RNA sequence: CGGAAGGGCACCACCAGGAGUGGAGCCUGCGGCGCGCUACACUGACGGAGCCAGCGAGACCUUGGCCGAGAGGUCUUGGGAAACUCCGUCGUGCUGGGGAUAGAGCAUUGUAAUUAUUGCUCUUCAACGAGGAAUUCCUAGUAAGCGCAAGUCAUCAGCUUGCGUUGAUUACGUCCCUGCCCUUUGUACACACCGC
């Protein structure tokens, strides 16, 4: 409503130390939250799979249970 | 020991500030 | 695995062409989908 | 097909899969003969069921054992459990049940943990 | 599907997951302008409009000319005429009013006597008429329809809403 | 009865069906035991 | 039997969800309760009916100091038995305790002889509380002073306010023995002072005028930092409450 | 600077006197929580 | 307020044993107190050979090839632990157990102060000769021995926590002692027993 543009200025983000450029790309918060979301998804699916393997119930019967290199490839 | 004392001091000052602002907004609403 | 077949010339480079065109179209489709997701 | 029968021996953490079929009379463990088991003292602990019951049945029977898991003593006990289970299973299946019962009686009068597993589960006081 | 089984499957659901017909816009419409409405106007009459005109003593043709400052042809459908006839003996004056050599009637092909749906469909299909009314439901539906002038009766004479050239 | 018919394994029959001097066939005493003789010496 | 345990843990999860929803409904209905004018589920099924039995057990290859401390906790509780876990896996341990029929487990962990962690588990798929216990002082650490009186002790709980405090006081209450005598001699105190609960044994006699207490037993401040729904075998069960350390108000928030 | 967690409280004579006085009050009142036996 | 009688329990008791702490060295929590680890050798040390697991899956680890005694470095690929078993050397001597300390050398890492650290080779071979007064813990896959992995909000990094491997001697009775507890109105319902 009542705000100067210099008040609305901009704030740039500084970069990795040039002496420490072996380890690259100093990570900020947007990258951190992307990484954390992907790791949370992996942990969720892994917990699901561990729960299912804990409740396998080993009497399940499904009917599907009744079943040179280029020269080698061409021959096969 | 210094950590303990500093936490105590910060909590005391925060409580005093909260009481002061509650009193100010009370005076605003009643005056 | 695929079927090992032997190719001569024009048919080989034509399959290279159709792979190129598929890759172009996949990139453009993904970019348009991302733009629509942002919108 | 060829008459075959598969059994499992299980000590502490030693699994022993045993395939038994008719054949020339060979007893092989992990691709080696049974006369070359590892600890060189418990070789008789693994000969125990053969010498208990006699050697003619094993002259008729082919046996292949493979073993995974567990230390040395645990593996030897799993091998002998798998051999006794396989032999009495083959005898129950493809020859007379009277000889099955005679074998079961001889083995369980010598040592019952030949056949059935001794899972030493805990207990509180 | 037990209730405990339902709860278990919902918990596993959360953990796992974590021809057509598009009617063309009329060629009469710059974005909301409706540039096919130039005088003399054609105005669709409704029953409540006739009755409130009788109540406030404004003439239809001449009061409408006083509103729009142009000649207006009022048109009455068969659905509206049937609603008047079914209202009947207490609105005999409204019926003799709507039956007139200048009120050019226009037919319809509808199974029913829903004047609101008749008028809404007319205006959806053509967008050359302006609608005359005083009813709130029809007002809201036509206000949602884009680019159609609404003309209500109110106060001492008619009022017109969605026309650009009101004056 | 209906629930035992449904959930049981073996055959179960219908339970029952639902003046004058009456006889009770089942007697919860050997029929030559007097009531005073059945009463204990502590409870009297 | 594995199908039994799976079915029962699923029903237990549903029952805890229902109890949470009904407790929120009770918090809603409490506003009406002041206009006109209780224990947990497992401890309700076995509140005062059956007396509990606990197994206090070491972590693994414990030092002599930790074994002394485990014996001290065994002497603090009534109906306790001491258990030396050596080469017991955790599934077989809780399986043997379930099979034996045991009300609860208390496993201890130390650091170079100084106890620091204590986890309690209620056994029919009950909750596990993980406490960090800091300021340990043992009777062995003090002196040859005699022996614990071992009578069915009285209980004292100070400054337990929130729903978390209610959960904790119910858990510890039902670890103790039910229905003590009126003139029961030793009293266990559970003081709460800013998330650091502290326990002490105290004997007391009523004097010619008042009371006079003697402090005995162990002496240590514990502090809860986890409360898991399933038993401690799982490490994948849902968490009912989890201590948050790297939050902004971490050094000011109480009962969190 | 600033800290991150509650400091573990050191036991002193004042707080242990306060605590034994609390227990004195509780016992003198004979009003303390116990797991009373279930009736019926 | 005190006693008596009857009864139960307990590796804070008895009984039978085992394994530690306290002696040396190293490490580490407390300010002298305490916890772990390695030793004091022949049920061993050393050299060859045999080989058997489980828990674990957020410029990196790597298979293979090269050279270097080793430590290591070099070029290429993708995203199977120890104790143990057998054969052999040594033999009772602080000896070859022990590896403190010291010297010399070789390589890696940071970096630039001839800086610090790590790993390897050779030489030097200290204390320790089975640990007083005392003290602790323990009854079965338990005590003890041996390694492997991971650091998943508290606690831990010469450490905590899991995991597998090898696996015993001795009680499993008694209230005699040292304690602790319960009862001294069957209250409850048959037979029996007891009867202030
Ligand atoms: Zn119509």
């Amino acid at each position: 409503k009542l705000v100067h543009d210099v008040q609305k200025k901009q704030h740039r983000e500084r970069s990795q130390l040039t002496s420490r450029s072996r380890y690259g790309f100093l990570e900020k918060h947007k990258d951190y939250v992307k990484r954390a979301q992907d790791f949370h998804r992996k942990q969720s699916t892994l917990k699901v799979l561990r729960e299912k393997a804990k409740e396998r119930n080993p009497d399940e019967y499904y009917h599907a249970m009744h079943s040179s290199m280029d020269q080698v490839k061409l021959l096969k | 020991f210094e950590a303990r004392q500093r936490i105590e001091e910060k909590n005391k000052e925060s409580s005093d500030y909260h009481a002061k602002m509650a009193h100010i907004v009370n005076t605003i609403n009643t005056e | 695995a695929k079927r090992a077949v032997v190719l001569g010339g024009d048919e080989k480079k034509a399959r290279s062409f159709i792979q190129k065109v598929l890759t172009i179209s996949k990139a453009k489709d993904s970019k348009r989908k991302e733009q629509k997701a942002s919108q | 097909a060829v008459p075959s029968v598969q059994t499992f021996g299980k000590k502490k953490s030693a699994t022993a899969v045993a395939h038994v079929k008719a054949g020339k009379g060979l007893i092989k463990v992990n691709g080696s003969p049974i006369t070359l088991v590892e600890p060189e003292i418990l070789r008789f602990k693994v000969y125990e069921p053969l010498l208990l019951v006699g050697l003619d049945k094993f002259s008729n029977i082919d046996i292949r054992v493979r073993v995974t898991g567990g230390g040395h003593v645990s593996q030897v006990y799993a091998i002998r459990q798998a051999i006794a289970k396989g032999l009495v299973a083959y005898h129950q299946k493809y020859v007379d049940e009277q000889s099955k019962n005679e074998l079961k009686k001889a083995f369980t009068s010598y040592d019952r943990t030949l056949l059935i597993a001794d899972s030493r589960r805990p207990e509180p006081k | 599907a037990k209730k405990t089984r339902k709860f278990g499957l919902v918990k596993r659901t959360l953990n796992t997951k974590k021809t057509r017909n598009i009617p063309q816009v009329s060629s009469a419409l710059f974005f909301q302008y409706n540039q096919a409405i130039k005088p003399p106007y054609q105005v669709l009459i409704d029953t409540n409009f006739i009755n409130f005109s009788i109540q406030k003593k404004v003439d239809i043709v001449r009061g409408m000319m006083d509103c729009l400052l142009a000649k207006c042809n009022p048109l009455i459908t068969d659905c509206v005429m049937a609603e008047l006839e079914k209202l009947g003996p207490k609105y005999r004056i409204a019926l003799k009013l709507a039956r007139d050599p200048r009120i050019k009637r226009l037919s319809c092909s509808h199974k029913g006597t829903y004047a609101d749906d008749c008028l809404v469909h007319r205006v959806l299909q053509h967008k050359c008429y302006i609608v005359a009314t005083n009813d709130a439901g029809l007002k809201q539906r036509i206000r949602k329809i884009p680019g159609i002038p609404l003309m209500s009766v109110g106060g001492h004479a008619y009022v017109i809403e969605k026309l650009p050239d009101v004056f | 009865y209906k629930l035992d018919v449904l959930s049981s394994v073996h055959f179960v029959p219908k339970p029952a069906s639902t003046e004058t001097p009456t006889i009770s066939m089942e007697d919860a005493q050997p029929l030559y035991m007097s009531n005073a003789s059945s009463l204990a010496p502590q409870e009297i | 039997m594995l199908r039994r345990q799976a079915r029962e843990r699923r029903e237990y999860l549903y029952r805890k969800a229902q109890e949470l929803q009904d407790s929120q409904l009770q918090q809603k209905r409490q506003i009406i309760k002041q206009a006109l004018a209780q224990v947990d589920d497992e401890y309700a099924a076995t509140s005062g009916i059956m007396d509990p039995r606990i197994i206090v057990t070491t972590s693994r290859d414990p030092s002599t100091r930790l074994s002394q401390f485990a014996k001290e906790i065994k002497l603090l509780f009534p109906n306790a038995v001491r258990l030396n876990r050596g080469n017991y896996v955790m599934p077989n341990l809780v399986d043997a305790c379930k099979k034996s029929g045991t009300t609860d487990l208390v496993v201890l962990h130390e650091h170079r002889g100084v106890p620091t962690s204590l986890t309690i588990s209620h056994f029919p798929h009950g909750p596990t509380a993980q406490f960090s216990l800091h300021n340990v002082v043992m009777r062995h650490d003090i002196i040859n002073a005699g022996n614990q009186s071992e009578v069915n002790p009285h209980l004292i709980f100070d400054n337990f306010t929130t729903a978390l405090g209610k959960r904790v006081v119910c858990i510890l209450k039902h670890l103790f023995n039910a229905g003590p005598k009126k003139d029961s001699e030793r009293v266990i105190t559970f003081a709460n002072r800013g998330d650091f609960i502290s326990v002490r044994q105290h004997v007391y006699v009523r004097t010619r005028e008042g009371v006079e207490i003697a402090e005995v037993g162990p002496r240590f401040e514990m502090r809860l930092f986890e409360l898991r729904l399933g038993t401690l075998e799982n490490k994948d069960a849902d968490v009912e409450w989890q201590l948050r350390r790297f939050i902004r108000t971490a050094n000011k928030k109480d009962y969190l | 600077f600033d800290r991150t967690a509650k400091p573990v409280p050191v036991i002193t004579s004042e707080v242990t006197e306060s605590l034994e006085d609390m227990i004195r009050r509780r016992i003198q009142d004979s009003n303390f929580d116990d797991l009373q036996r279930r009736t019926l």
